[PDB]
């Protein structure tokens, strides 16, 4: 691929973060590290989670993660659960 | 927004023959979002200490610190900064 | 997605049926808007001809076959340049007779709008080098529109267009009356790629481990799809056509057509130039 | 935001004289594609007149509903309520709070609605909340012979001003600009024009007490001005700004105004 | 499976030992399928022996309901000393006491279930064949809680071995359950209860414990061991109070 | 003693006669019912003949005396088990051509059960080595059932057969009809050991076959419950016995 997001590693969107960003008027201007820093957290907040998850669905032997699956895996991580909870 | 592209991409990457459902990837969406008001909110708080009001890796950086719990908040400053370095490469 | 539903659940029975009512009356207000864009999409049709003659004219000078006139050399490359910048920037490059036509043209183009950017893999450049001409044109009668790639002799594939059609419902849809905001897909229909020997890009294969099949725990060689930017013309399958992460795929599908159609293919050059940029 | 800076600048700098000056060419064929989508427009606007007309039972019935007027039928009362909700789930919420007789019609329907867009809310401050409770309907109307359309804010009577109906007018541009022909998006605003409120005593919100400019909606309609006095880019800004929460009103809360007030829409899309 | 008792000796049979024991899969396999059709040919036994008891049990819904008086015989017969338990009072809910004497059905049966209980007329059950099944009827009569006159509790049964576990079968077993419809009037729902939350404080209704949550069946493949507990409280009622209703009345059966 | 004994001596017993006419009608639906076993067994006759070639089939694989199929070669020899294990299984030990069939299949079949593992003891293990078949026949007029033993020529005793019936009633008892719940056991006949010379090991399983006909009619139903779980459920499934995959009672 060729995408702002390439360009850093990334698999998520550096540009439609940095349109967000603009959009929601958090500030008055938003420089072009700010989009790469949080896309790379989102990502790996997601990777985390998204590994928890599907270990667990691997632990009730199916090929989809269910909701429950994210519940199990969120209570479970400590961290995640005080993240999100 | 829908990340749920993003979010299918990550999960091929994180477990290759697994899947997700439609529920649990809009409660993913629910989960990433959530995140970025926090860390978008946190950054405009502390830009308003700042000139003309501009939004730097430093102000995620400090979002994410005070946001992200302990080893979680590590990871995610590590994978930011690499992210950034590699984008001004 | 219902914020302020806090609100809903202390309004008064008395209250929460007037607020149905008022949907229902929404429910209406969106059949209406369902004629407005009809009418819409058929003033689209109508100019259609009105811009042939300036995306012809484009198409002739990016292959080449004709030369800009004096009014076309006294247009500013980028505007916005100061003049001291300008002329600079006319003297930074010297005139090569080989270049017969804006080469890359298209493949410039179409990789700097950020959505089709995401899709242009490496392996698809050379082959979107050929690309002369990008076209669209809508139907009424199948209700859709079309977006024609014109290619030229290349050694990657023997077809002379490459056609995407999406056939779009302008009726609300049932499943979700009041989340009408426009023309919806009904489906999508790509084209047969006639590619030569050792150049589909869009498959590859792997030899993956089908031990997770039926008392077989042996690896085999599977054709498992590659990431190409030619896979637009294997767009997915609708709700109809095979039966999670599969509708999203095809709405993405929609928003690359329609991006092409309404946002880079009207103002090509200046995805060129790159003096805009756009997303989604 | 076009200029240098462009995004494939290094490669257009590269490019010989010869391909230089045919990117040139199609920089005017593309003005020439820009007269054509400005022609465009205003064949959309023109439609968009056309179709006032239909829209307006509909929404004539919504401010009888929002008013008491009227009641509803079988057919309405046998609507969900909220979207995307279960039998269960709906006869709970239907279940879950008893009727008041004494609540005739929605109240703050239309200040719930605009509040919960997000851009308008923004401009809406404490003390206008209890003015656009009055708020029996928002109208919005569109014009040819002076290119432009309007939004009609009709109150109830109410302590705070006399007005009956506050309006707010645009007047606007379809054709691309001399200065930037190739950043055309659509029409653009040529001016604004409120309307004076017969504000009671000492119930304008609009002027502080220190009398200065205070903060509140209702100076949406003290727009800025384009020949403004010479005695101021500012200004410019903020009469596009306006101008988007006028869009914002005409174009995508008037539309869909309880899907607002039930909250299941916010201002993308 | 794999933890089979006899596991290491399975492993330990030679080959020619190891197709041999296949050999006898395939036969148990067959051996499976003919316990199949018998348990078929038992259902279609209790379809014919259904109008041998229907008579009798007939009778027994004309004496409970008062329709039709006792013969003398029918006075002969020992309700369990007798002249003093007979003369123990002076003279002038079947259903409801039988059910809640068994068990497993008085842990379904609630207080509020009670008054409803007392309208049940009669319980009868009736096997299906072509829908492979049973049904267990609850006649009610004219009662201010619900329009019902039947409420009807309906088992999908299969007699056929699973493909999946083809070797686990142990006779007929459960495919779905299918409830009814209760017309529940407005104050008389049991099933539900109402509770408020933190704030004019807004009603949540809420799940509540009955019996006639025996009428809102566990789904089968909707998005498993509540499905077998019905499936058993109905097998209760059809193969063992039915049959012997007053013997749960007089309280005979422990 | 009854449950609810207040409640019939609180009835009005105006009533009280309308639940003695009950009363009569459930004698009825009793005899009903044993009507309905006496169908259930000869049900059971019927399909002796059914089973009768599978179990001889196996009876057959067993002793050696025919080879396996190809369809029955591509049998999992343990269900629930894939490909690799299954092969794993089968490459863990090499062809023995000094093995006529399955050997111990039914006393490893016996042992796995239960009940059954409880009456076998270590000295009846060699002598139950030479079981060729176990079977089972039900009758009629004698109301009952019977299991065979069949044994091979060996060094124990010179019975080739060893038999053992249960003879059951079907019918409602005329004084007490109530306490009716299906067929039960009237006696057992078991049969006599020829037993060699040393050798007669009556603690033994084969005790079984001196049947007893509070603690000895606990005698008498312990020894019904064994017959019945060799008729019900080990022959008819042995071979899940032999693996082991299945322990019931």
């Amino acid at each position: 691929a060729k995408t702002r997001s390439s360009r850093a590693g990334l698999q998520f969107p550096v540009g439609r973060v940095h349109r967000l960003l603009r959009k929601g008027n958090y500030a008055e201007r938003v420089g072009a590290g700010a989009p790469v820093y949080l896309a790379a957290v989102l990502e790996y907040l997601t990777a985390e989670i998204l590994e928890l998850a599907g270990n667990a669905a691997r632990d009730n032997k199916k090929t989809r993660i269910i909701p429950r699956h994210l519940q199990l895996a969120v209570r479970n991580d400590e961290e995640l659960n005080k993240l999100l909870g | 927004e829908s990340y749920a592209i993003y979010v299918y991409k990550v999960l091929k990457q994180v477990h290759p023959d697994t899947g997700i459902s439609s529920k649990a990837m809009s409660i993913m969406n629910s989960f990433v979002n959530d995140v970025f008001e926090r860390i978008a909110g946190e950054a405009s708080r502390l830009a308003h200490y700042n000139k003309r009001s501009t939004i730097t890796s430093r102000e995620i950086q400090t979002a994410v610190r005070l946001l992200l719990p302990g080893e979680l908040a590590k990871h995610a400053v590590s994978e930011g900064t690499k992210a950034v370095t590699k984008y001004t490469s | 997605l219902s914020t302020n539903f806090d609100m809903i659940q202390a309004l008064p029975l008395n209250v929460k049926q007037r607020v149905c009512a008022l949907k229902n009356l929404q429910m209406k207000t969106i059949q209406i808007e369902s004629d407005f864009y009809k009418r819409v999409h058929e003033l689209e049709i109508e100019f259609e001809g009105k811009f042939k003659s300036t995306f012809d004219q484009r198409k002739a000078i990016v292959a080449g076959e004709v030369e800009p006139t004096k009014e076309q050399i006294d247009t500013p490359i980028l505007e916005g340049l100061e003049g001291d910048q300008l002329a600079e920037l006319y003297k930074a490059a010297e005139a090569d007779p080989s270049a017969k036509g804006i080469k890359d043209f298209w493949l410039t183009a179409l990789r700097t709008h950020d959505l089709v950017a995401e899709a242009i893999e490496e392996h698809d450049v050379p082959i979107l080098s050929y690309l002369t001409d990008v076209t669209t044109a809508a139907s009424k009668d199948p209700a859709g529109f079309k977006i024609e790639f014109h290619f030229a002799t290349n050694p990657y594939f023997k077809n002379q267009v490459l056609t995407k059609t999406y056939l779009l419902g302008f009726d609300p849809d049932a499943e979700a009356p009041l989340q009408f905001d426009g023309p919806h897909v009904i489906r999508a229909v790509g084209d047969t790629i006639e590619w030569e020997d050792g150049k589909n890009v869009t498959k590859k294969a792997v030899k993956k481990k089908q031990k997770k099949g039926a008392n077989a725990g042996k690896f085999l060689t599977k054709t498992v799809k590659a990431d190409s930017f030619f896979n637009f013309f294997e767009p997915p399958k609708s709700k109809d056509e095979r039966n999670e992460q599969a509708e999203e795929f095809l709405e993405l599908d929609y928003e690359m057509g329609q991006a092409i159609r309404d946002t880079i293919i009207p103002r090509a050059v200046l995805f060129y130039t790159g003096e805009l940029q756009s997303d989604d």
